[PDB]
């Protein structure tokens, strides 16, 4: 019987359980946006998590949003440049946690986020 | 008479109302009479004549029944579709509309069974309701939550816990990787555990679990109650704790009240998770009551963020009125129990709440069948298993996200499913010790 | 039968009851089918209470004379289960969900016993009969 | 008459409240008669027969004794029980029920003394109640509090210190060890410290102490008022500053008061602490009042968290009406006063509260004859000590729990409590330097 | 005349008063909850008490909750085994607290809390 670990596991939603993805499933999960057509894009951020400094009401917390990584990838075709884009992100913020978010025209929402990369 | 009320010719109007019922006339009653009996034993039938009908145009008020044939549903069976005018509901009152439709036709005594199966909500009825509080989309936005289907558990026991040992057992479920914990429905306020003490562990369980693991966290405080006062004294106190989901029983509250803790919510940022408590009372029988997909569009329109939805493991139903719960324009589809092709032009869909026996080994099937826009909800699934509520959380959680990579890889949920989890199993010594014992 | 089907269990005056007309599947006995109505209208956490005192129990199985394959089950419900003064709890705690059991093949409630110290948390009628004439 | 109110056959029915009166008759009058006059006097006695009671049939509203017997209590008394039905009493009303029963029939001339002893109160009736507004097992989870009696301090000199003073005494003993402080019951608000303030710097030591310590403080603020819009303020400033226990004196405030009080705290998540200041007016005499436990009794209907319960250094009726504070069920038990089986069907019960010149030598005592449900107060037993409040707070938690080791060990209290407290002594220069004053 | 420390002797509710507890003490307390027929159970926590940073209301706090270590040891009767997993948990969590509490299913409640381990 294992206890479940209360520290060293802090988690960014969808895909944060499974282990660290290599770099042919992260394509993965790229080439399915673009067969989705939605619209790979990064985000970043030296927090990791959720806080509720500014306000407690219902729905509201901080830390939700991160910060954009240059633009949305309209029109990418390659899931390789998605990746390119992760590496000029962690070169530049080797201390911020990445992580690629999904937009879909169509629906008129983001849909996607899973993390890409963290700091160790 | 007949030609009154059954207007076979009759070309529907796009504000009226329509219905579909499954009629069981009496032996001996023709389909047309049984037909003409529905619409006006539902709306301007009478015994005998007045002479206040000469003082108006009734024929402007009447229902229509416009079509009726055989169902291969059982003896002596019809499907009879009726119409009604736009001008003989209330705004906004779901209550209205059942009263006007179900409130006296079901007792009539040429028919021997009768069952609603559905309703054509026109647009210019569904735009007097505000609808859901938020919708499925705003419920992501605001939890942050993308890409997967969301994850509760139902505390249990049902009753008998404290109010702190109730939230013991949400905060090892929360902590583990499941989103929500959930009030059981009979949960209100009871000598064993008063409302007050449960909403306060159940917020401090929240906030644990939250800063714990980053996440957002939510536990559905069931606002239910024997009064409207306290139903809104209940969601009150929810709103000064800040948490971001309560509960209601709508069909046992009823919808009166279901409605105003609705415009609550939407007043005060609160999600709001809708249980279907007694539905089966009236929607099991094939033969008599209202199907489900009519209760699920009057939640739609009364206001609830998620409604219990049952389980899959008759599915084709089940995804009919999933997609009449969450789509904008649902194509008539009578294989699915979608009788009339309906379109709620921009009113925010439903969040769908699976649960009922649902362990990690359902998480292939639960993943295709239902998709990204879901709750699977666990009982036994998570505080049965072996090593307690958060290792319990945490194979259902690494069961569903192995099931949505494996999907999103473009691989066959309904054929590898075994293999997904048993794969999964390897690297997840909480899933591998949930799929021993299940 | 099970830890639910308890045929000389004495009712109590407190005990809210409920007399159901059940009608079980192919292949499912009356006993078991009455066990099965006291556990889906009621009930490791479980260590950390008494379920004996939170169980609905079926106390009573009768045949419905004149109709093959119904009974009439009879269910005790301690009072601490439910809600003082609501009916919407009440509802909910007896018909919110055993009517949908699968081993159910019908399922109706014909009566219930409201006992006085239930009853005495709601207000009831306005005026009533005699206050109104 | 005898035979209409004196009616020995009579067999009680399960809703009916029964009462247990010791009557002292006068000179002359025979035991049926002044049974009878009992039972009539706090019913439907009438000296002149009026023609009213022919539109009724008032055998259903009247009082029966249904047995009286000679007590070995004094000169010429008797135990009269009397059987009230259920239709008398306003629902939730305490205010009610004492002027039923105990309204009138104390002033009767033909009985020279008169006590009401017991009162079997029916689930029917205290049903209708709310009760306590948490209860001893919520309390003990909202302060996180388990295995141990709690303990207290009351503030000394009782009136004559400032507001500041006050809360600097309050913080020293609460940084010992102790889990509460408490307002004299004659504290209310007062030119030599007006009630605001206090609670300001009430609150300022209930937080640097819980601070200091990381264990859970509170400090009984009372709310006593003449008012009762002025007790509401105060309450609501107490919940402003989101402290944990407020107090009130439910006798001289009253029942109507104190209800309403219970009600808001339950409302509140305010934990109340009962004194029962001017109980001696009416429950010291053998012959004539009202026993303290039909005050505990009502207490617990009305509603309060603590009350204070005496000291035990008589201790069998102490233990008695305890049980009826605390437990569920208590069995029939004369010899400890208990005059009716008692069955409070779920409501929560009350911590009762140890005071008067209890010292850390009693701790054995106290802790083996009320067990961990309780909560003892002490008065110059943690002032006077000689190093001050801190390391007097620090005596009696050492006290506390070296008692508690030693019971938990199954070691002997009664015979082994001094051995105990001077094996504490060697490892505790606090607790030694009060056993060298005490 | 002794002043009452203002550091390092914070508490832990019942029994955290008395001197550290040898192991044969600590048995003797694990013993008085198999002999009442209580379940026992273990929490650890990283964070030794508690505080108030969502709420303020009368009767909110945190920290009250620690987390579980396991599962209540139902129907134990060997109190060692008990010391077993207390020492599995200062073996995994070094610098946690551990504290030792009870349920009992008659009264339907937690009882029991006592400290038994404190980090350095």
């Amino acid at each position: 019987m294992q206890v479940w670990p209360i520290e060293g596991i802090k988690k960014f939603e969808t895909l944060s359980y499974l282990p660290p993805l290599t770099v042919e499933d992260l394509l993965k999960q790229i080439e399915y946006l673009l067969r989705s057509k939605w619209v790979p894009c990064l985000e970043f951020s030296k927090v990791g998590f959720v806080y509720r400094e500014n306000h407690r009401s219902p729905g509201y917390y901080d830390g939700r949003y991160w910060t954009m990584w240059k633009l949305p990838m309209f029109g990418c075709t390659d899931a390789t440049q998605v990746l390119k884009e992760l590496e000029e992100a962690k070169k530049a913020y080797p201390d911020a946690f990445v992580r690629i978010i999904g937009f879909d025209n169509v629906r008129q929402v983001q849909l996607i986020s899973f993390i890409a990369y963290k700091p160790p | 008479y007949k030609l009154t009320y059954y207007t076979p010719e009759y070309e529907t109007k796009d504000t009226d109302i329509l219905a579909a019922f499954r009629v069981t006339p009496q032996p001996g009653v023709p389909p047309e009479e049984a037909g003409a009996a529905v619409a006006a034993e539902s709306s301007t039938g009478t015994w005998t004549t007045v002479w206040t009908d000469g003082l108006t145009s009734l024929d402007r008020y009447k229902g229509r029944c416009y079509h009726i044939e055989p169902v291969v549903g059982e003896d002596n069976q019809y499907i009879a579709y009726v119409a009604y005018p736009l001008d003989l509901f209330e705004e906004g009152s779901v209550t209205n509309m059942f009263t006007s439709i179900v409130g006296n036709v079901f007792g009539f005594k040429a028919l021997r069974a009768l069952r609603l199966e559905d309703l054509r909500i026109p647009p210019t009825y569904s735009k007097t309701f505000q609808g859901p509080p938020h919708g499925i989309q705003v419920e992501r936005d605001k939890l942050n939550k993308y890409g997967r289907p969301l994850l509760g558990c139902t505390i249990k026991p049902k009753l008998g816990l404290s109010a702190k040992n109730y939230g013991r057992a949400c905060y090892e479920c929360l902590r583990g990787g499941l989103d929500f914990t959930k009030d059981d429905e009979n949960v209100n306020s009871q000598p064993f555990m008063r409302w007050r003490d449960r909403f306060v562990f159940c917020a401090e369980a929240i906030y644990k679990s939250q800063a714990e693991t980053g996440e957002i966290k939510g536990h559905y405080l069931n606002a239910t109650a024997g009064t409207c006062e306290e139903m809104i004294k209940r969601a009150v106190f929810a709103r000064e704790l800040g948490v971001p989901i309560v509960m209601h029983d709508y069909l046992t509250g009823g919808f009166t009240a279901n409605t105003s803790l609705a415009h609550y919510c939407r007043d005060n940022g609160l999600l709001l998770h809708i249980h279907r408590a007694m539905h089966a009372v009236i929607d099991r029988q094939k033969n008599h009551g209202m199907h489900f997909r009519v209760l699920a569009k009057a939640l739609r329109m009364s206001g609830g963020d998620h409604i219990h939805a049952g389980t899959v493991v008759e599915r084709e139903m089940t995804l009919g009125f999933v997609d009449l719960l969450r789509d904008d324009f649902i194509e008539k589809d009578r294989a699915r129990g979608i009788f009339f092709t309906q379109d709620w032009v921009s009113m925010p869909g439903v969040i769908p709440v699976a649960s009922g026996g649902i362990h990690v080994w359902h998480m292939p099937a639960l993943t295709e069948i239902f998709g990204d826009d879901s709750v699977l909800q666990f009982g036994g699934g998570t505080l049965g298993h072996p090593w307690g509520n958060a290792p319990g959380a945490a194979a259902n959680r690494v069961a569903l996200e192995a099931c949505v990579q494996a999907r999103n890889e473009g691989r066959d949920l309904a054929r590898e499913g075994n293999e997904i989890i048993r794969s999964a199993c390897k690297w997840s010594p909480e899933l591998a010790a949930a799929c021993e014992i299940w």
